[PDB]
């Protein structure tokens, strides 16, 4: 932004000196340099969003598989299953805001 | 009020600049306000969990 | 106990607002005084160059002016404050336009003679360095003498012949 | 789901000096405030009203001020509530006496023919509206029922009296009749007998005559005294330029109300140039008088803004003589014709007259 | 699923509001993208039909008029003046309208051009604008410099690596500054000349003229310059007229403009007075009295 503001401040002189493309080359180089960091930021936030979206489903799957196989102490009553689902849905919000 | 009652010595003017103090006011106050907003969460969320 | 002492600085300070508001500086607007001040400062040609004139967003975050123009605005505001004491800090060092400096000097002399108020002009203006006004010499962090203009002539060193 | 926070590291740093509000700026010519409307209904808003229950103290006045549908609804609700309360009281009395129980008639029932809440309600209706079928009679061994009957009769009589009084007071109102008065849509100013005057036409539609007619003229404007007083809406009485000075008039046909603009009149320094829309000028005419039918004073309120004044115009004649009587063409109430008059003010007109007199 | 409905709706509304807020700026950007103009091209073959670089400077104005506001209220009215090829001619006018019109017409920057100009015997509107601006040096009213290496700042487009450019830069002015700068030819600028002499713009223009070998030179008004600066500018103009054989000076200083083959003035939207010799301006005492 500082570089492009410097370019635009003397925009008349740059246009009359036919150096617009010469400075635009450096503008593009700086744009690619910032775009690398922007891509890294996008990757990091994609990972964060994926983890946020996939954590509750994975936890529910693990809980159900463990109860069915390792314990097998109940017939998976709906009164327990849907209550656990509602509790997980409620607890999702505080978990992702505590950080 | 502190700015009004602040010395104008160069030892302080060249240390904490006008831009620096403006950024301080813009950022620190806002983040403290957000912390005040989120203060009930730190008291409630662990208990609820 | 200190009153509203008018002050000027070597580094000009401006308000990010209209030129007229910056000059007034939260003071009542008098058309006669404003016209006299702008005529003394010769700021009318500068206002003509500006698109909105005195309504242009002078200062930072807006229209940026030269050091001489900023000094003109600062001295105009200081004069328009109309205080019993006025301080300056090199008003002519930044802008050395001889005609404008002489006009401002004449206007300040007339206004202060009418108001019978104290005015301090800290500058190296050799054009009006010798005058009937009181003078004070500062060197090596001390005041050499603050009295009549004939004291400098009485001293052996006459300011290196006043750069004659 | 969720969202993000207001984390601003530097607010883009360079994000400043945008300006260009591009505001519509359409509020300059939005509208002009009017003290009163063309049909009365003073458009004045009250604020910071500190009431101490006096609004609800005048219950009868509020009922009278209530419209006919609201009055009917209040009447019906009050009567239904009274009937239901009395029916519930009778039902409770019957239950306490035990006559409600479907047992042998060994004991004399407190009230005869009482079988259910429907029967109790029918008995209450008969008692309060004085129907008296007689199948549900009152025994002589129920003193509490006798006292309740007495109280119910007293309450019913009082309610009937109050409702009749409210109905009579509402019927005595004649504001709708007061609305039948007709005033000129736009007023005119023209010279009369060499003197400038502000003319206005007022007429009535209904053939019923209004007695004790009295018209008051005032000017509402912001006036500042040389002492520095600031009056937002200063009201100054305006004489009618009557032959005797009184405001009493005899209005049968639409008459022309004219005020001679003298030196003492506030209109002495007015010009047609300053007669535009956004002008600090408003003429208020208040007409008072009693109706020959109801005997109740009625008030008519009209306003004339500066843009509503027709400088240099004359009202057309409205009354035409017939073979046996006179006729009034009410379709000509608002028709005016131009009158050639000088454009100078009243002050300039008087100055010119004085100069001509001095020269002659 | 019913319990989540309230929070789902709240988040949906909040995100919709945020999306609309951001889409406002998106629409503003898109509207800004609709401003298509400034087509850099030529209505002719630029391979060999035009001259490689204007050197003779034989340009004849044939009733040329220039206007900005959609060809309305032009600052010139059928301007037809015979320039002097192979020599430096400096036209000075009391009003800036003539200088502005000349500057606009030199690079064809005027919105409207009611006339014809034969640039070195060829049309000006039928030539590449980039090449025309590259082969024509011009100075600015105020000193304007970029922030970067002098080698990449003096001739970024040319990208000439010859040491002759550095020699000319060190010889024209600021020899001590060039010597003190560790980079020298490739020394990086400091915030676009934040702390530099006011002659940096003139030195950069002289270096650009030396590098591009622009025969035609364009000069503008000087806001403020010392006597030494004016003398150096005059010496540079003389050197350009000796080597490039063409120079055009536009200013309001009669004493500076007198050092030219011809002098002309334009005011009130038209040509005021044209003086083929330098002494003709002094012959008409009115302009001399107005100047001083
Ligand atoms: N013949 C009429 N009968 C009833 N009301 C009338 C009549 N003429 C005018 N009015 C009333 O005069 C008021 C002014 O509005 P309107 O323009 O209709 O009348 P006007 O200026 O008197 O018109 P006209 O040209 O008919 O005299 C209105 O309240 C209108 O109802
Ligand atoms: O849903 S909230 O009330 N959100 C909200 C933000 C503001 C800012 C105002 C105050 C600062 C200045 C702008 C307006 N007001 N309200 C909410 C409340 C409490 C906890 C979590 C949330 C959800 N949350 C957090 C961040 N983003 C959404
Ligand atoms: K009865
Ligand atoms: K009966």
């Amino acid at each position: 932004l500082k570089q492009t503001n410097e370019m635009l401040r003397g925009m008349k002189l740059l246009k009359l000196y036919a150096w617009e493309s010469i400075f635009c080359s450096r503008v593009e180089v700086t744009r690619r340099k910032e775009m690398t960091s922007l891509r890294a930021f996008a990757v990091y936030t994609s990972i964060s969003i994926f983890m946020n979206t996939a954590i509750p489903i994975a936890a529910v799957l693990i809980t159900f598989v463990g109860h069915v196989s390792f314990f097998k102490e109940s017939d998976l009553s709906p009164s327990v299953a849907f209550a656990s689902l509602s509790l997980f849905h409620i607890l999702v919000t505080p978990l992702f805001l505590l950080s | 009020n502190k700015i009004m009652h602040l010395s104008t010595s160069n030892l302080s003017m060249g240390e904490m600049t006008a831009g620096q103090i403006c950024n301080l006011v813009a950022i620190d106050t806002n983040q403290l306000m957000w912390f005040f907003f989120l203060c009930p969460n730190l008291w409630a969320m662990p208990v609820q969990i | 106990s200190r009153g509203p002492v008018a002050y000027a600085s070597q580094k000009p300070w401006l308000l990010n607002a209209t030129v007229e508001e910056n000059i007034t500086f939260e003071s009542p607007f008098n058309k006669q005084r404003y016209k006299m001040v702008i005529e003394a400062c010769s700021l009318q040609p500068d206002i003509d160059i500006l698109p909105h004139g005195d309504q242009t967003q002078i200062g930072e975050r807006g229209i940026n002016l030269s050091g001489g123009q900023r000094q003109r605005i600062s001295v105009a505001r200081a004069l328009y404050q109309q205080t019993n004491v006025v301080f300056l800090d090199d008003p002519f060092s930044a802008l050395d336009v001889h005609l404008s400096d002489h006009l401002m000097q004449a206007g300040i002399l007339e206004l202060l003679r009418d108001d019978k108020r104290t005015v301090v002009l800290v500058t190296h203006k050799l054009q009006y360095l010798p005058h009937a006004d009181w003078i004070i010499a500062m060197k090596d962090g001390t005041i050499q003498r603050e009295g009549t203009l004939k004291d400098f002539q009485r001293s052996e060193c006459q300011l290196f012949e006043h750069w004659k | 789901m969720l969202s993000r926070k207001g984390i601003i590291p530097e607010e883009y740093v360079l994000t400043r000096l945008a300006e260009d509000p591009t505001e519509p700026r359409y509020r300059t010519r939005e509208r002009r405030a009017r003290f009163v409307s063309k049909k009365g209904n003073c458009n004045v808003a009250h604020k910071n009203i500190r009431e101490q229950g006096r609004f609800l103290q005048d219950v009868f006045t509020t009922l009278v001020d209530l419209k006919w549908p609201h009055t009917l609804l209040i009447f019906t609700m009050s009567f239904l509530c009274s009937w239901l309360l009395f029916a519930m009281v009778w039902w409770l009395i019957a239950f306490a006496h035990g006559d409600l129980a479907p047992g042998e008639g060994t004991n004399v029932p407190c009230v005869t023919s009482i079988h259910s809440f429907s029967s109790a309600f029918l008995f209450s209706i008969e008692v309060q509206v004085t129907i008296g079928f007689g199948g549900r009679m009152v025994t002589e061994e129920c003193p509490l029922a006798i006292l309740i009957l007495i109280v119910q009769n007293i309450v019913g009589l009082m309610i009937n009296a109050i409702m009749l009084g409210c109905i009579f007071m509402k019927t005595a109102q004649a504001h709708r009749r007061a609305e039948t008065l007709i005033f000129s849509k736009h007023a005119v100013i023209t010279l009369r007998h060499g003197r400038l005057c502000f003319m206005l036409r007022v007429g009535d539609l209904r053939k019923s005559m209004i007695i004790s007619a009295t018209i008051h003229m005032q000017v509402v404007r912001k006036t500042t005294s040389p002492e520095g007083e600031v009056v937002p809406l200063h009201q100054v009485d305006i004489p009618m330029e009557n032959g005797v000075g009184g405001n009493s008039i005899f209005l049968v046909a639409p008459l022309i109300i004219y005020h001679v603009i003298d030196s003492n009149s506030p209109l002495y320094d007015l010009a047609p140039s300053d007669l535009h829309h956004h002008q600090d000028l408003e003429i208020i005419v208040i007409l008072e008088g009693v109706v020959e039918t109801t005997g109740i004073t009625t008030q008519a309120r009209t306003s004339y803004l500066a843009d509503e004044i027709l400088w240099g115009q004359r009202f057309v004649p409205i009354v035409a003589e017939e073979d046996g009587r006179y006729s009034v063409d009410y379709s000509k109430f608002g028709n005016t014709v131009k009158v050639p008059t000088p454009l100078c003010t009243a002050r300039q007109l008087d100055e010119d007259r004085s100069l001509l007199d001095a020269l002659t | 699923y019913a319990l989540m409905v309230s929070n789902y709706l709240n988040w949906m509304v909040r995100n919709l509001a945020d999306m609309e807020i951001q889409l406002g700026a998106v629409k503003r950007i898109h509207a800004l993208l609709k401003t298509e103009a400034e087509s850099y091209e030529g209505l002719l073959a630029p391979s060999l039909i035009p001259k490689n670089w204007p050197d003779q400077g034989k340009i004849q104005i044939q009733n040329l008029s220039v206007r900005y506001d959609s060809s309305l209220k032009p600052v010139l009215k059928h301007v037809n003046a015979l320039i002097s090829p192979g020599q430096k001619i400096g036209i000075c006018g009391r009003t800036g309208s003539g200088k502005s019109s000349f500057s606009l017409a030199f690079f064809r920057m005027v919105d409207m051009f009611e006339g014809r100009i034969i640039i070195d015997g060829i049309d000006i509107a039928k030539l590449p604008l980039h090449t025309l601006r590259s082969r024509l040096s011009i100075i600015l009213q105020d000193p304007v410099l970029f922030s970067g290496t002098i080698r990449f700042n003096l001739d970024p487009e040319k990208k000439c690596s010859d040491s002759t450019l550095w020699e000319a830069l060190e010889i024209a002015q600021l020899k001590l500054v060039v010597k003190a700068l560790p980079g020298g030819l490739d020394a990086i600028i400091t915030e676009g000349g934040e702390n530099f002499s006011q002659g940096q713009r003139q030195l950069f223009c002289l270096a650009r003229a030396f590098v591009r070998k622009t025969s035609i030179f364009i000069m503008d008004e000087a806001t403020a310059s010392i006597d030494m600066a004016t003398e150096n500018i005059l010496q540079k103009v003389v050197m350009t007229a000796f080597a490039d054989r063409t120079v055009v000076t536009i200013a309001h200083r009669v004493h500076t403009i007198l050092s030219a083959d011809l002098v002309m003035v334009l005011k009130r939207g038209a040509i005021l007075e044209f003086d083929k010799p330098e002494t003709l301006l002094s012959q008409k005492d009115s302009v001399f009295a107005s100047f001083v």
